[PDB]
């Protein structure tokens, strides 16, 4: 005789936390289904569970595989992050639901605030203000007193060593522009925020670090439209780009990735990863951005 | 090992 072995796990989203058992034949899909159905997104796409390996490496669970088999990390309750795997496009056209649209909010928002996407100190300002209207409402001068924003992070920290000013001074142009914002409601600042954020150059793009032939050291990076070559110093502006209307055919065998064109004439591009891993993660994005840039265009 | 997407 025997009894069954259930497995608790946590799953949490940018805003909410999750608990509850599985089973040991628990497929990731049907983990995922229920996370998904419990917060009541149906835009989901988008997401993917992330998980840490046995060596604490950062993953994305395979929905096609059962939970348990996957080298997650022992815990009693399994920890998982349910997040953003890929990005629209176009945030306006694209997130409908309002639960969609502040987890993505929330997701950039963290991101921007870690230093991962470039930000000039006006627009950081222009958020900053935005995520503000979210969060607080509208302004009010008999409420909001001078250093009402004195304890938020407020500002990406790269921005702070470059274009140096005061943190009251900081403030006092957030508070400005949280003034003109009287009209905003909570969900329409957050979308205010994504439309601003996903203009920015490094804004959607996977960024790996890579080598030619040569060896020169570069950046690959793999977005909603494609892929593009960067040089080491510049994460910004794509030295070559590789829309998906000119790619053929991409390709790995261990460290060599190849991107052929559909054009003949020109040249294959070839590049190094470090590890094999890398060239997965790279070809796991390029499909799944590429399989979303193909639905929106039927 | 390898792989492959054709597009």
């Amino acid at each position: 005789g025997s009894m069954p072995k259930p497995i608790n796990v946590r799953v949490t989203t940018m805003d909410a936390e999750l608990e509850f058992a599985i089973q040991p034949n628990t497929t990731g899909k049907q983990l995922f289904d229920q996370v998904v159905k419990t917060v009541g997104l149906r835009e989901v796409w988008f997401f993917g569970l992330q998980y840490v390996d046995s060596k604490g490496y950062s993953t994305w669970l395979k929905l096609n595989k059962k939970v348990t088999q996957q080298d997650v990390k022992k815990e009693n309750p399994l920890q998982f992050k349910f997040r953003a795997k890929f990005f629209p496009e176009d945030v306006s056209e694209e997130l409908i639901q309002e639960i969609t649209q502040r987890l993505f909010f929330l997701q950039v928002k963290e991101a921007i605030l870690n230093d991962e996407i470039y930000c000039p100190p006006e627009t950081a300002v222009l958020l900053a203000s935005y995520a503000v209207q979210a969060k607080y409402g509208d302004y009010n001068k008999e409420i909001h007193k001078p250093g009402y924003l004195a304890n938020d992070r407020l500002l990406p920290q790269r921005v702070l060593e470059q274009h140096k000013l005061t943190k009251e001074q900081w403030e006092e142009r957030i508070q400005n522009w949280h003034e003109e914002h009287r009209g905003m409601l909570r969900e329409d600042s957050m979308m205010e925020y994504l439309k601003i954020a996903q203009d920015l150059e490094m804004y959607g793009v996977n960024y790996f670090e890579i080598k030619n032939k040569k060896g020169t050291e570069l950046w690959l990076g793999v977005d909603a439209l494609g892929l593009n070559i960067y040089e080491h110093d510049d994460k910004l502006t794509p030295k070559i780009g590789f829309p998906w209307s000119e790619i053929r055919n991409i390709s790995f065998n261990d460290k060599k990735f190849v991107i052929k064109p559909i054009d003949k004439k020109a040249p294959d591009f070839v590049f190094y990863a470090p590890r094999l891993r890398i060239n997965k993660r790279i070809l796991a994005l390029c499909m799944g951005n590429h399989e979303l840039y193909m639905r929106r265009r039927k | 090992r390898y792989e492959e997407y054709d597009l």
